[PDB]
C-alpha cells in the first residue's frame, strides 16, 4: 500500500522520488517527521525526521522547502540540521574530551526554523502532503537533486588545496596559542581564594582544568615491641601456646 | 609430564576394545586351524601333470616371474601337513581398529622333508611355494564349499608386503554367522623351516643365480620366510621384561599409519617400507643395545613414553644407513658399528638377515627426518602438541605431505617390448640385483632424480598409482592392462619436498674442469650430454654446468625432471602437471621488463621500490626542519613483501600503491596539548617539508590527503610523494604525545563510551605503534621462509575473489599465512606455492574459535615466547572469551610476541564474514579430498562463489584498469601494453581519482552507514579479478537475521523503511539499491536480485 | 519453546540489543536459581549491548535492581547501585529503584532513603516528591506528608513552588484531605487567578473527587473571575458536558449573556 | 636486537658548563650520575630493542640517539656533547644468505660462453 498517511506514534510519512536508473524504471524514499523542542536555542521549534536519505544536507532541504513553498505557498526558511551524524563520524568529540577549547539521538535529523508559526504552517502542510502522497504518487510534492554527493563525496581521492589548509593552520594556531597562553598565565596567577587561601599551582603547569582533573584522578610504622601491654600480650601468647 | 600421561591413557582409550570383538574371529581361526590340522596330505608330483591338474579346474597357480619351463625341472614337490603357527600381532594382543582392518600373523611352516641343502637359488623353492599355496587354497575352498558357509566368507590371493616373491591368502568376508564388524581380513602365509644354513650363502653379499652381484630382496625374502621365530621368542621375553610394549607398539602404529608408513615396500614404488613390526623389533633390540659401548640404551623399568622417545631419538640422530648401523643377535651385547652398508640396515648375528631391507635409502631419509622433527616437537616444553603428533592424518591428503607432485604417463607395453620402449638395461644381471621391471624402474627413477637435482630437493619419494595387489584366484598374476602397459601401475607419481633456498637457481654447477677428465666429469657428460657445457664464472674458475631458461609460470625443476627423464627412462614418457601451472600464475603477472621470464622468488620490484625509498630517505634527512626528523621508517606492504601485485612504477590504480612510511620527530616538550592541535601541527610540519621539497628537488612531487581510518579526528592529514622513479609514498607523522593523549581521552571520558574509545585506540595502535614491530618481524622472517611472499600474494588473491578484503585486513591474512610456516607440527616448512597455499587452507578449515587461540612465535628455524608469557597469553585468551560467550564481535584471536593482546588485528570484522571464511575453508578442503586435485578443481575453487545472497550490484568504471594497474593480462603482444602503461605522472593532479577506482571508498562509507542492518562486501583489487579487460566489480552483501521479516518501527531501529503496515515496517530494497545507484550512476551498471 | 540455554544463546546472538529476552534468559538462570551466574550473564549483557540503546539499558537496570532487591545482599545492592549511578542517569535510576521498592513492599529503610535522596538531589526534581508524598498519604502518614511541605518550600524556588504544591494538592484530593488541598490551592488562587490550566485541572480534580456543592461554587465563580473569549467556551464545554454526563438553562442564559456584556 | 645479534653498545657523555655560570667547576653530584646513567641505559636499550641491525646502523649514522639522549636528559643536567663511540657485536644469529643479499640487492650468477 501507499495509502497510509500517518504512523502510530505521531510520525508523518514523507516519501520522495528516485532518478533514472540504468536497471529500474519506484519513486519512493520514505522518511518520518515530528514536531518537538527542548530548552536550548539550538533546538527551538524543531522537527525530527527519521530515515534521512544519503547526504540530504542543508541545500537539499532548501530545494525541498522551495518546492513546498511553490506548492502550498507556506512560510519556510531552513537553517541547519543538528545531529547530522548519519555516517558514524562525530559521535564522540576528542577535542572536548581532552581539551579546554570548545568544552562539552540516533541517525535522525533535527531541523529548526525561524518561527513557531512557520513550523506550524509547515507541519500542517506536511500532514496534507502526507495525505496527498497517500492518495496519489503522481501529483506529489518532490525534492530535486543537484547532488553535493557528486560534488564532494565520490571523488575523495583529491589533492587538498594548499592555500586552504595553510590559512586553516594559520588561523587555528593563531587562536589556539592565544587561548593556551591566557589559560597558562591565568593558572600561574590565581592567588586569591574568596577565604584567604592561596592555590598551590606547581611550576610550568598550564591549566586550572589540568590540575583539577589531576586532583580528581588522584583519589603507619607501629612497633611490635617496646610497650608494656604489648610485651605482656606477647609473653601471654608464649605462655598459652 | 603431568598431562601427557593422561593424554597417553586417553589415546589408549580411543581404542580399548580388545576383548569383545576378538573372540568371534579367533574362534573363526580356531575352526580354520582345526580344518588345517585335518587337511589330508599328498606325496611327490610332477610339474608336467600338476599343470593340467590345475588347468582342468577353475583355480590356477601364481608364479614368480617366470613360469618354470620343464627343461630345468629337477625339484621334487610335496604337499604336506603344515605345522600352523598363530603368532605375531594379535597373539601379542596389540589391537587397533582400522577401516581396512588389522591382521593376525598366521604361518603354515614348512615340514623338514621337502627342502634340501640348496634351497637358495633359481626360485624353484618359491615355485614350490606357489603351487603348494595353489593346492592348499583349492583344498580349502573345496572344504568351505562342502561345509556351506561360502555366502558370507570369501578368499583372495594377495602378495605379502606387496612383493611378488610371496603370494599369500587374504581371508575376508562380505555382507547368523556373517562377520562384518571388526578387522576385515586375516592373512595366511607360508614359510620355511628355521635351521637351514649359514650366512655365507644367506647374506645379501652373495650370488648363485645365473648371470656375483647382490641378491638383496631374494635372500631377504627367503630368510625372513625361514628364520622368524627367534623374533617372537625375543618379543615375548621383552614382554616378560617390561609391560610397556603393547602400548608402545600401538603408539608406533598410530604414528606410522598417520605418517602412511605401512608394511608394503618402498622398493616397489610405494610409500612405506618401514613397518610397525620392524618398529617393535628395533625397539626390542634398543632395550638392550644401541650404545657405542654396546650399552643398555632403554632400561626395561620405565614407562612407554620414555622408551618411545628413546627409539625416536635413536632413529632420529644416530645413523643406520650411511655412517654406522647396529648389529645384534637374538640368541651377549648388541654392537653399534661405525661403517655403513649403504642401505637402511641393522644386522643380526643369530639370524643373519637385514630387517630394514624392505625400505630404501629415500624412505630411510624421510623417516630419519620425520623422527628428528618429531623429537624436536616432543622435546619442547613451552607448548604441548600431542594432538599434533598423534591426531593428524597427513597421509589422507598426499599433496599436503609433499611440496610438489609430477606424473609419469608411460605406455611402455610388454615385458618383451622393453628395449625400444625404455632406455635402461635388461638382463639376468639386473634381474638378480632387483626383482621386476617396476622395481628396477623405481630404483632407476630414484637414482636419476637425485643425480638430476642434487641438493635442490630436500627429499624424494616415488610411488606407482594404479597398483593392485588384490589379484584373483584364477589369474596367475595381476594381469592388468594399465593404460599402455601390462604392468601394475596406471601411472608413476614422483613427489618431492624441495630445499626452497636454491630451489630456483638457474644454473647447476657440476664438477670443476681440469685437463685430466675425472670420473665425475665423465658421469656429468654422459648424464646431461647435449645441454651440458663448461663455463667460466665471474671469479675465474671453470665448471661444467647447465643453464636453465627460468620462467614465471613454472619452476625450473619441472623442465629439469622433464629432460632428465626423457633422456633416461623413456623418450616417450610424458610428464603431466597442470596444478602448478594453473595457480602459479594466479599471482598477477607484474608488467616489468622480462617478468614473465623471471622466477617467482625474485623480489627485484620490491628492491627497486626500496631503492627509490632510500633516495627519498636521504633527501628527507639532509634538509633542515625546526624540529628535525628523529627516525623515518617504512611500514608498508611492499616493504614487508606482501603486496598483491608486485609494485611496478607509475601504477596509480592499485590500492596497495601508496605505501605508508612514518616519521617520528625529536622528543620535544613543546608539542601542544589536545589532539586536534597536535594533528594540526603535524599538518604544519608536513606542509613545511613539502614546501622545501618543491623548493629544492623539483623532480619529486607532493600532494596532501585527508585520512579517515583513525576515527573521530577528521583533520589527520598525510602527504603523498610521487617520486620520479615511479612510486608513491604516504607519510604519517608520529609523536610521543599521541598514545598518552589517547590514554588521557580514555581516562577522562564518560563511562559508557569506554569500549568505543578503546576501539579507537585499538585502531590507532594498530596503525601507528605496533605495526612497526609487525613489519620488522615479518620482514626479517621472509628471508628464512622463502615462499611466504608468494603464499601471502596467493591468499590475498583468493580471498579477494571470495570477497572478504573489504572487511578483513592484511595482518590477519599475514599471520594466517605465517602459521604453517612457523608451526610445521604435522608437516614441513612449505617450499612450494601449492603446498603452502593448501597448508593455509587446511589449517583455517581445522581452525576452531572457542578453543584454538592462534599463538605465534615469529622466529627463524633452530627468540621465542617464554613459558610465563605463554601462560599469560593463555590466561588472556581464557578470561577474554569466557567473559565473551562465543564471539559476538571478537571472532578471531591472533597473538604474537609483537602483540600480547591478540585482538589487535581482528577487532572489527563481522560474524557473517568470519563464518563465511571458515565455512568456505571447510568447503574447499572436502572438495579437495573428494573431487581430487585437478586444474578444473583449482579453477572451480577459484570461482568467485557469489552464492547469491540478497543482491549483486555490478560496477563499471569507464577504463579497464590493467594498464594503469600494471599487470599484463597474459597478452602475447608486450608492446601493446608497453605503450599503454602511462609511465609518467600526470601534470595536473586532480585526474588521479578518475584514473583510480572509488569502489572501495564507496563500499566502506556504505558499510559504515548501514552497519547495523546489512553488511556489504566487494572486490578492491580490480585488475586481478575484474575480468581479462579488468573492469568489473561487485557489491555483494548479507541482510541481518533480525531484518529478514518485518519489524515494528521505533525511533531507533536504524534502517531505511518501507511503511506498508502502520507499525511493522520493512527495509525498502528498491530505495536502498536506488540510492546506491544514485551514488554510482557513473559506476554501477547492473543490479541482480536473489 | 525456549527451554534450553543453547536456544537462549542462539536468540541473544540473533539479536543482542533486545533486553527483554536478555533479562528473560537471566530470569531463566533465576528459574534454575543461579544468582552469581545471573550476575555474570548480566555483566556479559552490559559489555555486549550497543550502549546507544538507553531504553534497553534502562530495562537492564530494572533487571539489576530486581536481582539485588529480591535475591542478593543489600551490600551488593548498594554496590550495583553505585556502579549504576556512575554509569547512567542517576535521577531516573533513583526513582525507578524507589518504584521497585514500593512494588517489593519495603517501607522502613525506604522513608530514610527518601530523606537521603531529597538531601542529595530532591531540591530540583519532582518525581521524588510525587513518590514520597503518594507513599505517605497511602500508608497513612498524613502529618509527615504535610510536614514534607516545609522542606518542599525550603528546597524548591518560586519557579517550582506552584507545581510542587499543585501536585501536593492533586495527591491530597485523590487519596488525602480535600480541605487540606483546597487550603494549599487558594493561596495560588489569590496569587494568580488568570492562570487557566491550573483552574481547569482544579475543577477536574474536584469533579473526580465528587464534591457537588464545591464544584458548583467553582464553576459559578470561574466566569466571575477573569475570563476571555476562548476561556468562556472552554469552561462551558467542560461544564455543560460535566453536568450532562434544573441547573442547565441557568448557565445557558449566562453563556449567551456574556458574549454581549 | 630484534634479530639475534647482541651488542655491548656504549655511550659517553660530558657535563656542559651552563650559560651565565660563574663557578669553574660544573661537577655532577654523583647522585645525578646514577640518574643520568639509568635514563641513558634505559633509552638506548629501548632504541636497540625496537630495531633491527640495519635499522640500528641507519639510525646511528645521522647521529640521532645522541640528540635523543640530550633531549630526554636535559631536564636533569645540561650535558655537553653526547656520543656512543662503540658498538661491539658479541653473538651473531646465522648466515641467512638471502637476508644478506636483501641488504644490498639481488643477483643471479649465470652463463659465460664455453667456446670449446
Amino acid at each position: 500500500i501507499e495509502d497510509i498517511s500517518a504512523m502510530k506514534n505521531g510520525f508523518i510519512v514523507v516519501p520522495f522520488k528516485l532518478p533514472d536508473h540504468k536497471a529500474l524504471p519506484a519513486s519512493l524514499h520514505f522518511m518520518f517527521a515530528k514536531r518537538h523542542q527542548s530548552s536550548n536555542s539550538n533546538e527551538s521549534d524543531c522537527l525530527f525526521l527519521v530515515n534521512l536519505p544519503l547526504l540530504s544536507n542543508i541545500e537539499h532541504m532548501k530545494k525541498f522547502v522551495g518546492q513546498l513553498c511553490g506548492k502550498y505557498d507556506t512560510v519556510s526558511h531552513v537553517e541547519e540540521l543538528l545531529y547530522n551524524d548519519e555516517f558514524g563520524l562525530h559521535e564522540v568529540d576528542l577535542s572536548a574530551l581532552t581539551s579546554d577549547l570548545m568544552s562539552s539521538p540516533r541517525n535522525t535529523a533535527l531541523l529548526k526554523f525561524v518561527d513557531a508559526a512557520s513550523i506550524n504552517n509547515c507541519w500542517n502542510a506536511l500532514k496534507k502532503y502526507s495525505n496527498l502522497h497517500a492518495k496519489h504518487p503522481n501529483e506529489l510534492f518532490e525534492w530535486t537533486y543537484t547532488t553535493p554527493s557528486f560534488t564532494t563525496f565520490v571523488n575523495f581521492y583529491k589533492p587538498l588545496d594548499i592555500d586552504y589548509l595553510k590559512e586553516d593552520i594559520h588561523t587555528h594556531m593563531a587562536i589556539f596559542e592565544q587561548r593556551e597562553a591566557q589559560a597558562q598565565e591565568d593558572v600561574q596567577s590565581s592567588i586569591v581564594d574568596e577565604d584567604g587561601f592561596t592555590l598551590v599551582v606547581g611550576k610550568n603547569t598550564k591549566s586550572l582544568n589540568s590540575i583539577r582533573k589531576k586532583i580528581l584522578n588522584k583519589n603507619k610504622k607501629a612497633k611490635k615491641d617496646f610497650y608494656r601491654f604489648q610485651v605482656r600480650e606477647r609473653k601471654k601468647q608464649e605462655i598459652n601456646q | 609430564s603431568n598431562i601427557f600421561k593422561l593424554q597417553i591413557d586417553e589415546l589408549l582409550e580411543q581404542v580399548k576394545l580388545k576383548q569383545k570383538h576378538v573372540l568371534k574371529v579367533e574362534k573363526f581361526l580356531h575352526k580354520l586351524y582345526d580344518i588345517l590340522q585335518e587337511i589330508p596330505d599328498w606325496e611327490e608330483k610332477s610339474l608336467a601333470e600338476v599343470d593340467s591338474f590345475f588347468k582342468n579346474k577353475i583355480v590356477s597357480v601364481p608364479f614368480v616371474d617366470p613360469k618354470p619351463i620343464p627343461q630345468n625341472t629337477n625339484y621334487k614337490f610335496n604337499y604336506k601337513k603344515p605345522d600352523i603357527s598363530l603368532i605375531g600381532s594379535f597373539a601379542l594382543k596389540a589391537g587397533i581398529y582400522q577401516p581396512n582392518g588389522s591382521s593376525i600373523d598366521t604361518l603354515l611352516t614348512m615340514p623338514k622333508e621337502l627342502f634340501e641343502k640348496k634351497d637358495f637359488l633359481n626360485f624353484r623353492c618359491l615355485h614350490k611355494r606357489s603351487v603348494y599355496l595353489a593346492y592348499l587354497t583349492h583344498h580349502l575352498l573345496i572344504l568351505l564349499k562342502k561345509d556351506k558357509l561360502d555366502s558370507f566368507l570369501q578368499l583372495e590371493y594377495s602378495y605379502f608386503d606387496n612383493d611378488p616373491l610371496l603370494p599369500i591368502l587374504r581371508i575376508s568376508c562380505s555382507k547368523d554367522y556373517n562377520f562384518y564388524k571388526t578387522r576385515f581380513s586375516i592373512n595366511l602365509l607360508i614359510g620355511f623351516p628355521y635351521k637351514v644354513f649359514e650366512p655365507k650363502k644367506l647374506l645379501p653379499n652373495r650370488n648363485c643365480i645365473r648371470i656375483l652381484p647382490a641378491t638383496p630382496l631374494y635372500n631377504f625374502s627367503v630368510l625372513s620366510s625361514s628364520t622368524h621365530e627367534n623374533y617372537l621368542k625375543y618379543l615375548y621375553k621383552t614382554k616378560k621384561q617390561t609391560e610397556s610394549f603393547v602400548e608402545a607398539t600401538v603408539l608406533g602404529r598410530l604414528w606410522l599409519q598417520q605418517r602412511g608408513f605401512s608394511s608394503n615396500m618402498s622398493h616397489s614404488g610405494s610409500l612405506g617400507g618401514f613397518g610397525t613390526f620392524e618398529f617393535t623389533i628395533l625397539m626390542a633390540a634398543l632395550l638392550n643395545g644401541g650404545g657405542i659401548n654396546s650399552n643398555k640404551i632403554l632400561l626395561h623399568g620405565f614407562s612407554s613414553y620414555q622408551l618411545f622417545k628413546g627409539v625416536i631419538k635413536y632413529l632420529a640422530t644416530m645413523d643406520l644407513c650411511h655412517d654406522g648401523h647396529l648389529q645384534f643377535h637374538s640368541n651377549p651385547a648388541s654392537k653399534y658399528i661405525d661403517e655403513g652398508f649403504q642401505t637402511p640396515t641393522l644386522f643380526d648375528k643369530s639370524t643373519k638377515v637385514n630387517i630394514l631391507t624392505k625400505m630404501t635409502v629415500s624412505s630411510y631419509q624421510i623417516l630419519k627426518e620425520y623422527a628428528g622433527e618429531t623429537l624436536r616437537m616432543l622435546n619442547n616444553v613451552v607448548q604441548d602438541q600431542f594432538s599434533n603428533i598423534f591426531l593428524t592424518n597427513i597421509s589422507r591428503f598426499d599433496n599436503l605431505k609433499y611440496d610438489l607432485c609430477y606424473d609419469v604417463q608411460l605406455p611402455l607395453g610388454k615385458y618383451n617390448n622393453l628395449e625400444t620402449s625404455l632406455a635402461a638395461t635388461f638382463g639376468s644381471m639386473e634381474r638378480v640385483k632387483f626383482i621386476t621391471l617396476e622395481n628396477f624402474l623405481a630404483h632407476k627413477i630414484t637414482n636419476v632424480a637425485r643425480y638430476a637435482l642434487g641438493d635442490r630437493i630436500k627429499y624424494i619419494q616415488i610411488e606407482m598409482v594404479g597398483q593392485k595387489s588384490d589379484f584373483p584366484i584364477t589369474k596367475r598374476k595381476v594381469y592388468s592392462n594399465t593404460g599402455g602397459n601390462h604392468f601394475n601401475f596406471d601411472f608413476v607419481r614422483v613427489k618431492l619436498i624441495v630445499n626452497p633456498s636454491e630451489c630456483d637457481k638457474l644454473v647447476t654447477k657440476g664438477p670443476a674442469h681440469s685437463e685430466t677428465m675425472s670420473t665425475e666429469a665423465a658421469v656429468f657428460k654422459n648424464f646431461w650430454g647435449i645441454k651440458s657445457s663448461l663455463r667460466r664464472f665471474k671469479d675465474g674458475s671453470i665448471t661444467h654446468c647447465c643453464v636453465w631458461s627460468t620462467s614465471s609460470s613454472e619452476p625450473i625443476i619441472s623442465s629439469i625432471v622433464n629432460f632428465a627423464l626423457q633422456k633416461h627412462v623413456s623418450k616417450k614418457a610424458q610428464i603431466s602437471n597442470e596444478t602448478i601451472k594453473k595457480f602459479h600464475n594466479f599471482l598477477p603477472l607484474p608488467n616489468l621488463p622480462s617478468s614473465a621470464k623471471t622466477s617467482v622468488l625474485n623480489l627485484s620490484s620490491f628492491f627497486n621500490l626500496k631503492k627509490s625509498f632510500d633516495d627519498l630517505y636521504k633527501i628527507i634527512f639532509q634538509m633542515k626542519l625546526p624540529l628535525s626528523v628523529k627516525s623515518i621508517l617504512p611500514v608498508g606492504s611492499a616493504f614487508r613483501y606482501t603486496s598483491l601485485c608486485q609494485p611496478v612504477p607509475f601504477a596509480y590504480s592499485d590500492p596497495d600503491f601508496f605505501q605508508d612510511v612514518i616519521l617520528e620527530f625529536e622528543t620535544s616538550p613543546k608539542w601542544p596539548d589536545e589532539i586536534t592541535s597536535l594533528e594540526k601541527a603535524k599538518t604544519a610540519f608536513l606542509l613545511k617539508i613539502q614546501e622545501e621539497l618543491s623548493a629544492n628537488s623539483s623532480t619529486y612531487r607532493s600532494f596532501f590527503s585527508r585520512d579517515e581510518s583513525i576515527p573521530y579526528n577528521l583533520e589527520i592529514v598525510t602527504l603523498n610523494i610521487l617520486t620520479p622513479e615511479g612510486y608513491g609514498f604516504k607519510f604519517r607523522v608520529l609523536t610521543e604525545r599521541d598514545e598518552i593523549l589517547y590514554l588521557r581521552a580514555i581516562a577522562n571520558a564518560r563511562n559508557e563510551l569506554k569500549p568505543e574509545l578503546e576501539a579507537t585506540f585499538l585502531k590507532f595502535t594498530a596503525k601507528y605503534l605496533a605495526s612497526v614491530r609487525h613489519t620488522r618481524t615479518l620482514e626479517n622472517i621472509s628471508h628464512s621462509y622463502q615462499f611466504y611472499s608468494p603464499v601471502v600474494r596467493l591468499f590475498k588473491r583468493w580471498l579477494d575473489t571470495h570477497l572478504l578484503l573489504g572487511h578483513i585486513t592484511d595482518e590477519l591474512a599475514e599471520l594466517i599465512a605465517i602459521k604453517p610456516f612457523v608451526d610445521p607440527a604435522p608437516y614441513f616448512i612449505p617450499g612450494s606455492l601449492e603446498n603452502g597455499f593448501l597448508k593455509v587452507l587446511k589449517f583455517i578449515s581445522q581452525w576452531n574459535w572457542k578453543d584454538d587461540p592462534l599463538i605465534l612465535d615469529l622466529v627463524k628455524p633452530e627468540e621465542r615466547l617464554t613459558l610465563a608469557q605463554y601462560k599469560g597469553i593463555q590466561m588472556n585468551f581464557t578470561n577474554l572469551r569466557n567473559s565473551d560467550p562465543n564471539g559476538t564481535h571478537l571472532q578471531f584471536f591472533v597473538a604474537s610476541k609483537n602483540d600480547p593482546s591478540g585482538i589487535l588485528y581482528s577487532s572489527g570484522i563481522p560474524l557473517p564474514i568470519a563464518t563465511r571464511l571458515t565455512a568456505l575453508a571447510k568447503v574447499a578442503v572436502n572438495l579437495l579430498q573428494t573431487h581430487g586435485l585437478n586444474q578444473q578443481t583449482i579453477n572451480l575453487l577459484f570461482t568467485p562463489g557469489l552464492k547469491d545472497y540478497d543482491f549483486v550490484v555490478d560496477l563499471r568504471t569507464p577504463i579497464g584498469l590493467k594498464s594503469s594497474c600494471g599487470i599484463l593480462s597474459a597478452t602475447e603482444f608486450k608492446n601493446i601494453t608497453n605503450d599503454q602503461a602511462p609511465s609518467n605522472f600526470p601534470e595536473n593532479l586532480n585526474d588521479l581519482s578518475e584514473k583510480m577506482d572509488p569502489t572501495y571508498q564507496l563500499v566502506k562509507y556504505l558499510n559504515l552507514k548501514y552497519k547495523n542492518s546489512l553488511i556489504l562486501s566487494s572486490r578492491k583489487y580490480i585488475g586481478v579479478n575484474g575480468g581479462e579487460k579488468g573492469d568489473k566489480n561487485v557489491i555483494t552483501g548479507l541482510i541481518k537475521p533480525l531484518f529478514k521479516g518485518a519489524h515494528k518501527f521505533r525511533v531507533n531501529l536504524d534502517c531505511n523503511v518501507k511503511p506498508v503496515d502502520d507499525e511493522n515496517v520493512i527495509l525498502n530494497k528498491e530505495a536502498i539499491f536506488h540510492e546506491i545507484a544514485a551514488f554510482g550512476n557513473d559506476m554501477v551498471i547492473n543490479f541482480e536480485t536473489d | 519453546a525456549p527451554e534450553s540455554v543453547a536456544d537462549f544463546e542462539r536468540l541473544l546472538i540473533g539479536n543482542p540489543n533486545s533486553s527483554v529476552v536478555w533479562m528473560n534468559y537471566m530470569a531463566f538462570q533465576l528459574q534454575l536459581s543461579e544468582i552469581e551466574k545471573a550476575r555474570e550473564l548480566a555483566e556479559r549483557a552490559l559489555k555486549t549491548i550497543n550502549f546507544r540503546e538507553e531504553a534497553e539499558k534502562l530495562n537492564i537496570w530494572i533487571a539489576m535492581l530486581n536481582l539485588e532487591n529480591t535475591f542478593g545482599t543489600e551490600e551488593t545492592l548498594e554496590e550495583v547501585f553505585s556502579r549504576a549511578c556512575q554509569y547512567m542517569d542517576s535521577y531516573t535510576i533513583h526513582t525507578k529503584l524507589l518504584g521497585i521498592y514500593e512494588i517489593s513492599e519495603k517501607f522502613d529503610k525506604a522513608a530514610e532513603l527518601f530523606k537521603a535522596t531529597a538531601k542529595k538531589f530532591g531540591g530540583e526534581k519532582v518525581s521524588i516528591w510525587v513518590s514520597w508524598g503518594d507513599f505517605l498519604i497511602s500508608h497513612n502518614e498524613e502529618q509527615e506528608a504535610r510536614t514534607i511541605l516545609g522542606n518542599a518550600l525550603k528546597a524548591l524556588p518560586k519557579r517550582n513552588h506552584i507545581e510542587v504544591v499543585r501536585k501536593f494538592a492533586q495527591l491530597e484530593f485523590a487519596k488525602g484531605d480535600p480541605e487540606r488541598g483546597r487550603s494549599l490551592f487558594e493561596g495560588l488562587v489569590a496569587d494568580a487567578p488568570k492562570r487557566i490550566d491550573l483552574w481547569n485541572v482544579y475543577v477536574d480534580q474536584e469533579v473526580k473527587a465528587k464534591d457537588k456543592k464545591k464544584v458548583e461554587d467553582l464553576f459559578e465563580r470561574i466566569i466571575t473571575k477573569k475570563i476571555t473569549r476562548k476561556q468562556a467556551k472552554f469552561f462551558f464545554n467542560k461544564w455543560l458536558q460535566f453536568e450532562e454526563s434544573k441547573t442547565i438553562e441557568y448557565v445557558k442564559a449566562k453563556a449567551t449573556e456574556y458574549v454581549a456584556s | 636486537t630484534s634479530d639475534d645479534y647482541v651488542l655491548r653498545i656504549f655511550a659517553i657523555a660530558f657535563t656542559r658548563k651552563q650559560a651565565n655560570q660563574v663557578k669553574r667547576h660544573s661537577y655532577a653530584q654523583s647522585s645525578h650520575i646514577r640518574a643520568i646513567r639509568k635514563v641513558i641505559s634505559e633509552i638506548l636499550t629501548k632504541e636497540v630493542q625496537g630495531s633491527t641491525l640495519a635499522q640500528l646502523t641507519s639510525k646511528l649514522i645521522p647521529e640521532v640517539i645522541n640528540k635523543e639522549i640530550e633531549n630526554a636528559t636535559k631536564d636533569i643536567f645540561p650535558l655537553q656533547n653526547i656520543h656512543v663511540r662503540k658498538v661491539k657485536l658479541l653473538k651473531q644469529p646465522k648466515f641467512d644468505v638471502g637476508a644478506l643479499m636483501a641488504l644490498h640487492g639481488e643477483g643471479s650468477g649465470e652463463e659465460k660462453g664455453k667456446k670449446v
